[PDB]
Order: C-alpha cells, then sequence, then structure tokens
DNA sequence: CGAGTAGCACGTGCTACTC
DNA sequence: CGAGTAGCACGTGCTACTC
C-alpha cells in the first residue's frame, strides 16, 4: 500500500530533476539544442559559469576606464569655453 | 558464473559513476553565490539554482553591454564638444 | 514503534549503440 | 555477430524534518 505510494513519489521526484537538468541544459549556450550526459551538463555548466564571471569582469573593466574617461574630459569642457 | 561476474561490475561500475556524478554537482555548487555555506543542498536545489544563477549572468551581460555602448557614444560626444570649444 | 514524505544511495533493470 | 558498456529509470529502506 504505502509501498507503491512511495515508489510512486519518488518516480516524481526523480522526474523533477530531469526536467531541471534540463532547463539547465538550455541555458548553457553549448549544449543547447545538442545531446548530453548529466556529467557533461554539470561539467558545461561549471566551466561557462567560471568563464561568464571571467568575461563580465572584463566588461565592468573597460566600463569603467571609459568612466575615468569620460569624467576628465567633463573637466575640461567645463574648464573651457570663451575665456 | 558469469552473470554473476557481470552483475558485480554493473555495481560497480554503477556505483563509481554515482560519485563521479555527486563531484560533479559538488563542483557545479561552488560556483553558486548563493550556495556559498549550503553543502548539503539537495540535486535539485543545486539545478535550479546553476540555472538561475546563469540566467543571471546572461542579463547581467546584455546591461554591461548596452552600458559601454552608450560610455562610448558619450566619449565621442565630450570629444566633439572640445574641438568645438576649441583652446584658451 | 505516529503519519507523511523529501532526499539519498545502493543494487538492479533496461536498452540503444558499439566493436 | 551478439555480448559489453554507457547512462538513466526503478524499487527500496533508512534518516531527518515537519505537522
Amino acid at each position: 500500500d504505502k509501498r507503491a505510494h512511495h515508489n510512486a513519489l519518488e518516480r516524481k521526484r526523480r522526474d523533477h530533476i530531469k526536467d531541471s537538468f534540463h532547463s539547465l541544459r538550455d541555458s548553457v549556450p553549448s549544449l543547447q539544442g545538442e545531446k548530453a550526459s548529466r556529467a557533461q551538463i554539470l561539467d558545461k555548466a561549471t566551466e561557462y559559469i567560471q568563464y561568464m564571471r571571467r568575461k563580465n569582469h572584463t566588461h565592468q573593466q573597460d566600463i569603467d576606464d571609459l568612466k575615468r574617461q569620460n569624467a576628465l574630459l567633463e573637466q575640461q569642457v567645463r574648464a573651457l569655453g570663451g575665456c | 558464473g558469469h552473470m554473476n561476474v557481470k552483475r558485480r561490475t554493473h555495481n560497480v561500475l554503477e556505483r563509481q559513476r554515482r560519485n563521479e556524478l555527486k563531484r560533479s554537482f559538488f563542483a557545479l555548487r561552488d560556483q553558486i553565490p548563493e550556495l556559498e555555506n549550503n553543502e548539503k543542498a539537495p540535486k535539485v536545489v543545486i539545478l535550479k539554482k546553476a540555472t538561475a544563477y546563469i540566467l543571471s549572468v546572461q542579463a547581467e551581460e546584455q546591461k554591461l553591454i548596452s552600458e559601454e555602448d552608450l560610455l562610448r557614444k558619450r566619449r565621442e560626444q565630450l570629444k566633439h564638444k572640445l574641438e568645438q570649444l576649441g583652446g584658451c
């Protein structure tokens, strides 16, 4: 009685994990529309997260530089005109 | 007999496979800020949160690209202004 | 031994694909 | 060739949490 029920609950639990793997797979560019085992999905997700965190960090790095540039230019435009 | 050897091989190879999969789960968990002090996070929570985190990083890139593009156009504008004003 | 059940991990089942 | 392997599904029993 409780045996068949427990078995159904466990199957349902595994199914949710299956759906979650699919949603994860859909999030990594290299796995989209591709075939991969669960081990590959976890491994590629991990490498992609490291890669992205170093990619955005570089993005912010280029942004702050432009930030320092525009601030200086703003200084010049200020101290310039029809003196 | 062979059937018994095959059974034992299956058990040992699958056990090892589980172990390696757990390794992969832990490695991924370690890359999610939100799971910093939650080493016991169940498999499904690691999946859902890794997914949430990835989506945030991508959207986060789309914002950074939009900002850099704006800062660049801004820079050339400032320079264009300097040229119009001339020196003192 | 309180009942219900999420999570886990083992042994085993299942089968497409390989050599 | 037809047996071996890969990789995911299943049944099950035990813990811990929550009511």
